[PDB]
């Protein structure tokens, strides 16, 4: 590895991090609430009569388990598009609240039913959000919302002073002033009534034929979730490092009773930086720290490969507990050492591994690990009326070596 | 860890971070560089004493008491009193889902003050001469004479004031004691050096929260929501705007390690010149003419403490 | 370009510029910090061939250790080489020693050196080398009584 | 109507998430420190919701009882009413035809197209929010004009409801005080315990 | 000031830096280091006396 990691096949004396050591989750725990209520999707898309689009209808779908494998699986949708959530994570996933809206609108419109989208029914009818969450369902009901002689119980906005907010709701019929006429509260020039019926004869091409539509918008929140997907929960499991999903709140960690005294209305709780640090068990109410899971630089000591082919491996930080593992070990301040062999001498550093540890090949060799030596201890012999001076003296050269420049280089 | 800073546990991050090629192996030794340098600066300062020094049993330093700035041997660390003050007057493994490590120094505060010791031990035993190899013997009140000497005072003016000098000097490492206790901004130079890491680092994890444009700054919450082709457009810029921020912690780091690098230079050539030598450069070693100084470790960083001769009580006379 | 027509080759272009880029930004913001590390050691070698060569150093430890005689410079690649010369005391030997000479009630201290016993006659020597001499009236001076 | 000096009242813990010994800013409708607001002796006439309403009560008898809001404030149009009755906290959302002076039964003439409902010395506050289709009341108890100090309060209940709010009444029972909630950065201080001990009102002054 | 240089007077611009989070912070605060240490710089020369 460290032959691979310096990209050279020999390698000299020193310490070299090669990788990170990382505690792998034993198993996948998933905890959802235990709600047997299923979802009633069945009166929001099968109702007898839709909503006009001006006066689209909302329901709210929640303390409920649902199940969009049985909508996405249907073949009958002819339009099945997701924004912010993917239709078939989307029965993995979990949120607070949702929303069910419906109404029929042209085949041509279909098209409007997007976030960002501008024209008569984006503008004055129904308007999504530009962050919308949700999925647009639609339909063809050619078979259903027409009729010999076109049918008009369906409604929408011509004409609006300004355009809709998102989720926005206007069922107002003053007549609309297109000019500076007064219109007086009656149609004329520059005077309309604001809604226009839909020409639903059945005879009429796709474009022209109605389309029913419903729109999920989902609720995702900090708040407590109450619409799950169907995932059965595991059991629970503590002190192993475990995948984990609380209520769609995913990742992995070392799942520890926690003494932290949350108030009853909180599910999560949030280290000094934001990040997730505990959490609330959807059925038990226990709380639980979410401790990761230990990681650390994997450094390999080695001699020259010229010297020896034997070397030692340092997790730094990582206790020796928790490694998998040429059987040495060592528990040196600096983090788990195996391979080198511990000794009580001190020696001049050799290879720095931190903490006052150094590690040196030596003996039968091996790779020693020693307390570094800082000198040899001297005792002076000062006294009051004593003097050292010297008899003879050395003349010493002492090489001293500067770097200067660097290579004088252009890109 | 700069695939868990900006990846975590995700793989289907880390395959994408891939095609950034060499940015996390040139993060990693970028700060590795750093660290190494830090032990160099350490070494540097602390380690020019050939031998562990240790001084004599009795102190018979000819009135001069250096007992706040001589080893207790009392205290686990086996710091001087003054040491002592300086670790408890600074105040600021790895278990952090952002990949961030604190590596321990080579050496430790113990083996610093081990040679702070050895430092100390030697000067006042042999004055000068330990620095030029041989650590010749002198008694005290004599090394102190020919300080006089090097400032341009007759050494007849020591031997007949030695008690007023003794007292003057054992007067003002009382004041030093009494000031490292009592005030709070004299190591304000350390503890900038702490605050500006900390911040540093703060930043640098505080930048995870942002979204840089993605529908959320949680990379689990885009994997658990959106399918490979979508979650990887939003991965994307998560990663771009992670990488530039950690681009940017490195750069300044690296900044700042040039700092420390130069202040490390300085601390070594004060060592060699203001404690093992007296030094006749003005001001490099205190105020007034320079007669020794006496090293004093803290936490990452080291304290001189430059003993001077000032004139006083000026008088006015004619001269030709 | 000879895979992509223009308006899809352009996007794909754009992340490779913006790649490279960052990439040539960081060698550029490195290579500065590289040249201030080298303009310090350079300011530093300028220094010592000034006080190491052109003149004798009392800066202890800037010029090798031991005391200071001269120095010689030699070139390396990108680099100056100097062969600091030293002078170092060896073989010392431990004498008794006094601040003062107390004689007819008057105080003598040496004029340049140490006063030191064989261990029955007292000399005045240098401190750097052991060369004793007569304690005279030449090589001392007076100041006060004994007391 | 009479005016008081809010003080360092009104704040209520912003998330559902527990967090301890930390400093948090958050940007949340809070009632601004040392805020005018308006005073009223038991009155109860119709006012203003704006943005959002704080209420508190001093009180040694427990006459003030419940709260309605809507726009209209009769049936033409839904209303929430919220009615503290002798055995239940009752919650109620209809086209509640509502009476020229409620007290208590007397706080409407006829109701219908009803759509959600709920049932469960002294200084009472309550805050009160009606943000992205949910209704949020925030509520704690003291024991004791509106005393100066500091403390937190907690939600209460929230009501997953898309009505329309304009103006509010108060139901009594045969003094209180109101204040708006206005957009404010905050830092928050929690302790040890998870709960809010200070606040500093980043908008209010120069210091802050 | 950085929310100036990169949005100048709009507010919709302004919001999307928002995105970026800390680098204004640290840009404003980098500088502001600088300019203090110009003053350390001159009172570290002339100031001796
Ligand atoms: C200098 O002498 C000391 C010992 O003092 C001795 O007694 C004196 C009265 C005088 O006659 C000296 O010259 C004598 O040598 C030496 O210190 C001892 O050294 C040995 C090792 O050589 C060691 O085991 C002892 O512990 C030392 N004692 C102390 C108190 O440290 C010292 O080495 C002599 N130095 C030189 C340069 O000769
Ligand atoms: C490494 O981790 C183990 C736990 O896996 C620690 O062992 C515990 O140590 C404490 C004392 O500190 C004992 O009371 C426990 O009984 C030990 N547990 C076990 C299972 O042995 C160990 O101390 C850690 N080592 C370091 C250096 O931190
Ligand atoms: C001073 O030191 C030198 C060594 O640097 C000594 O010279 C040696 O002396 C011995 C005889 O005692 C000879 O055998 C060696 O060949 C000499 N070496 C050299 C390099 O000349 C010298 O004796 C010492 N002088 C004193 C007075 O101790
Ligand atoms: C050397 O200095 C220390 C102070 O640092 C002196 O210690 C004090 O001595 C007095 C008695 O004279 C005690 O009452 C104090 O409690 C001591 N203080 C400490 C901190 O120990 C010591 O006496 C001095 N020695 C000489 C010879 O002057
Ligand atoms: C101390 O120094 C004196 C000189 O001042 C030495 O005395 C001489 O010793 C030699 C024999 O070694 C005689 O030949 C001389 O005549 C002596 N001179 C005088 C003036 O007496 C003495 O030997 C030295 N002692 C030691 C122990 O070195
Ligand atoms: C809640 O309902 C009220 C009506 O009771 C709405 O108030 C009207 O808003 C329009 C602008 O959209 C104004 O032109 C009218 O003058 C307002 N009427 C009154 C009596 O104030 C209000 O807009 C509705 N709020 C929402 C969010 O739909
Ligand atoms: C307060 O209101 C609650 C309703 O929210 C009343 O509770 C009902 O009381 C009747 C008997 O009078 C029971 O038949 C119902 O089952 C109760 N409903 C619930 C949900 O508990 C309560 O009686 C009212 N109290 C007073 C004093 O009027
Ligand atoms: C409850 O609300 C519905 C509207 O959702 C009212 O129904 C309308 O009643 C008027 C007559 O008053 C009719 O002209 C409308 O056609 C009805 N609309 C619908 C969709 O049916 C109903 O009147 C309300 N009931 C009460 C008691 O107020
Ligand atoms: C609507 O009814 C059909 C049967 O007529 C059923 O298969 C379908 O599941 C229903 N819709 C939903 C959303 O369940
Ligand atoms: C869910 O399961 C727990 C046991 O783990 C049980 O105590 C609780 O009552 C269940 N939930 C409900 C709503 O009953
Ligand atoms: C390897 O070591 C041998 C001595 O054992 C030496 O002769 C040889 O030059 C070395 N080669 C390299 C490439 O270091
Ligand atoms: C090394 O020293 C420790 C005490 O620090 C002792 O417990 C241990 O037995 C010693 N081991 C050897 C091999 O001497
Ligand atoms: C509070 O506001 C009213 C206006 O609504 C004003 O008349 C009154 O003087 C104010 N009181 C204080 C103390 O500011
Ligand atoms: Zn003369």
């Amino acid at each position: 590895e460290t032959k691979c990691t310096l990209k050279s096949f020999t390698v000299e004396k020193g310490i070299y991090q090669t990788s990170n050591f990382r505690v792998q989750p034993t198993e996948s725990i998933v905890r959802f609430p235990n709600i047997t209520n299923l979802c009633p999707f069945g009166e929001v898309f099968n109702a007898t009569r839709f909503a006009s689009v001006y006066a689209w209808n909302r329901k709210r779908i929640s303390n409920c388990v649902a199940d969009y494998s049985v909508l996405y699986n249907s073949a009958s949708f002819s339009t099945f598009k997701c924004y912010g959530v993917s239709p078939t994570k989307l029965n993995d996933l979990c949120f607070t609240n949702v929303y069910a809206d419906s109404f029929v609108i042209r085949g041509d419109e279909v098209r409007q039913i997007a976030p960002g989208q501008t024209g008569k029914i984006a503008d004055y009818n129904y308007k999504l959000p530009d962050d919308f969450t949700g999925c647009v369902i639609a339909w063809n009901s050619n078979n259903l919302d027409s009729k010999v002689g076109g049918n008009y119980n369906y409604l929408y906005r011509l004409f609006r002073k300004s355009n809709l907010k998102p989720f926005e709701r206007d069922i107002s019929t003053e007549i609309y002033q297109a000019g500076s006429t007064p219109c007086n509260g009656v149609e004329g020039f520059n005077c309309y009534f604001p809604l226009q019926s839909y020409g639903f004869q059945p005879t009429y091409g796709v474009g022209y034929q109605p389309y029913r539509v419903v729109v999920l918008s989902f609720e995702l929140l900090h708040a407590p979730a109450t619409v799950c997907g169907p995932k059965k929960s595991t059991n629970l499991v503590k002190n192993k490092c475990v995948n984990f999903n609380f209520n769609g709140l995913t990742g992995t960690g070392v799942l520890t009773e926690s003494n932290k005294k949350f108030l009853p209305f909180q599910q999560f709780g949030r280290d000094i930086d934001d990040t997730t640090d505990a959490v609330r068990d959807p059925q038990t109410l226990e709380i639980l720290d979410i401790t990761p899971c230990s990681f650390g630089g994997v450094s390999v000591i080695t001699p020259g490969t010229n010297t020896s082919n034997q070397v030692a491996v340092l997790y730094q930080g990582v206790n020796c507990t928790e490694v998998p593992v040429g059987s040495n070990v060592f528990q040196t301040r600096a983090g788990c050492l195996i391979g080198a062999e511990h000794v009580n001498n001190s020696y001049e550093c050799d290879i720095p591994i931190g903490a006052g540890i150094c590690a040196s090949y030596q003996t039968s060799q091996s790779i020693i690990a020693y307390t570094m030596s800082l000198g040899a201890e001297n005792s002076v012999a000062y006294s009051n009326n004593s003097i050292a001076i010297p008899i003879n003296f050395t003349i010493s050269v002492t090489t001293e070596i500067l770097p200067v420049s660097m290579t004088k280089t252009s890109v | 860890d700069c695939t868990m800073y900006i990846c975590g546990d995700s793989t289907e991050c880390s395959n994408l971070l891939l095609q950034y090629g060499s940015f996390c192996t040139q993060l990693n030794r970028a700060l590795t560089g750093i660290a190494v340098e830090q032990d160099k600066n350490t070494q540097e300062v602390f380690a020019q004493v050939k031998q562990i020094y240790k001084t004599p049993p009795i102190k018979d330093f000819g009135g001069f008491n250096f007992s706040q700035i001589l080893p207790d041997p009392s205290k686990p660390s086996k710091r001087s009193f003054i040491e002592d003050l300086l670790f408890n007057k600074v105040t600021l493994c790895a278990q952090k889902f952002n990949g961030l490590t604190v590596l321990p120094p080579l050496l430790t505060d113990e083996m610093i003050a081990q040679y702070t010791s050895a430092l100390l031990a030697g000067t006042i035993t042999s004055g000068w001469t330990f620095g030029a190899g041989a650590a010749l013997q002198i008694p005290f009140a004599m090394q102190m004479a020919y300080r006089f000497n090097g400032i341009g005072v007759t050494q007849n003016v020591l031997y007949e004031n030695q008690k007023l000098i003794a007292n003057q000097f054992n007067s003002a490492i009382g004041k030093i004691q009494d000031s490292l206790s009592s005030t709070a901004s004299a190591l304000g130079k350390l503890q900038d050096v702490v605050n500006q890491n900390a911040q540093a680092l703060n930043t640098l994890v505080k930048q995870l929260s942002s979204n840089f444009g993605a529908i959320s700054s949680v990379l689990n919450d885009i994997l658990a929501r959106l399918d490979k082709v979508e979650a990887e457009v939003q991965i994307d810029r998560l990663i771009t705007g992670r990488l530039q921020s950690l681009q940017t912690y490195v750069t300044q780091q690296l900044i700042r390690a040039a700092e420390i690098r130069a202040s490390a230079n300085l601390a070594a050539t004060k060592m060699s010149e203001c404690v093992l030598g007296q030094s006749k450069r003005v001001d490099f070693c205190g105020k007034g003419y320079h007669l020794m100084s006496f090293p004093q470790s803290a936490p990452h960083g080291v304290v001189f403490l430059h003993v001077t001769y000032i004139p006083a009580q000026e008088k006015n006379f004619t001269t030709a | 370009l000879a895979r992509l027509d223009k308006v899809e080759a352009e996007v794909q272009i754009d992340r490779l510029i913006t790649g490279r880029l960052q990439s040539l930004q960081t060698y550029v913001t490195q290579q500065l910090i590289r040249a201030a590390e080298i303009r310090a050691s350079a300011n530093l070698a300028a220094t010592k061939m000034s006080e190491c060569v052109l003149g004798q150093s009392k800066r202890v430890d800037f010029c090798g250790k031991g005391y200071h005689l001269m120095s010689f410079p030699q070139s390396a690649p990108h680099g100056v080489v100097f062969l600091h010369v030293t002078y170092i005391p060896a073989q010392e030997k431990n004498f008794t020693t006094a601040p003062a000479i107390c004689h007819d009630g008057k105080a003598h201290f040496p004029r340049e050196g140490v006063f030191v016993s064989n261990g029955t006659h007292w000399f005045v020597t240098q401190r750097n080398f052991y060369e004793p001499q007569i304690i005279t009236t030449h090589n001392t001076f007076v100041s006060g009584n004994c007391d | 109507p009479a005016y008081t000096n809010s003080f360092t009242r009104g704040v209520y813990y912003p998330d559902k998430v527990f967090r301890s010994s930390v400093l948090h800013s958050t940007q949340d409708l809070f009632l601004p420190f040392f805020s005018n607001v308006t005073w009223f002796h038991a009155d109860n006439p119709v006012l203003p919701f704006n943005d959002g309403v704080y209420f508190a009560s001093t009180e040694k008898s427990n006459i003030i009882r419940g709260w309605i809001f809507g726009t209209t404030l009769d049936s033409k149009t839904q209303s929430l009413l919220i009615v503290n009755n002798a055995t239940n906290v009752v919650i109620k959302v209809c086209e509640f035809q509502f009476c020229n002076d409620p007290f208590l039964f007397r706080v409407y003439s006829s109701a219908n197209n009803c759509t959600f409902e709920y049932v469960s010395k002294n200084l009472r506050e309550f805050v009160f929010k009606n943000i992205d289709g949910y209704f949020k009341i925030y509520s704690k108890h003291t024991p004791i004009d509106l005393p100066q100090g500091f403390s937190a309060l907690e939600p209460l209940v929230d009501l997953p409801i898309g009505i329309n709010i304009t103006r509010f009444q108060t139901l009594l029972a045969l003094a209180y005080y109101v204040g708006y909630l206005q957009p404010r950065t905050f830092l928050l201080k929690y302790n040890e315990n998870g709960t809010i001990t200070d606040a500093v009102d980043c908008a209010l002054d120069p210091l802050s």
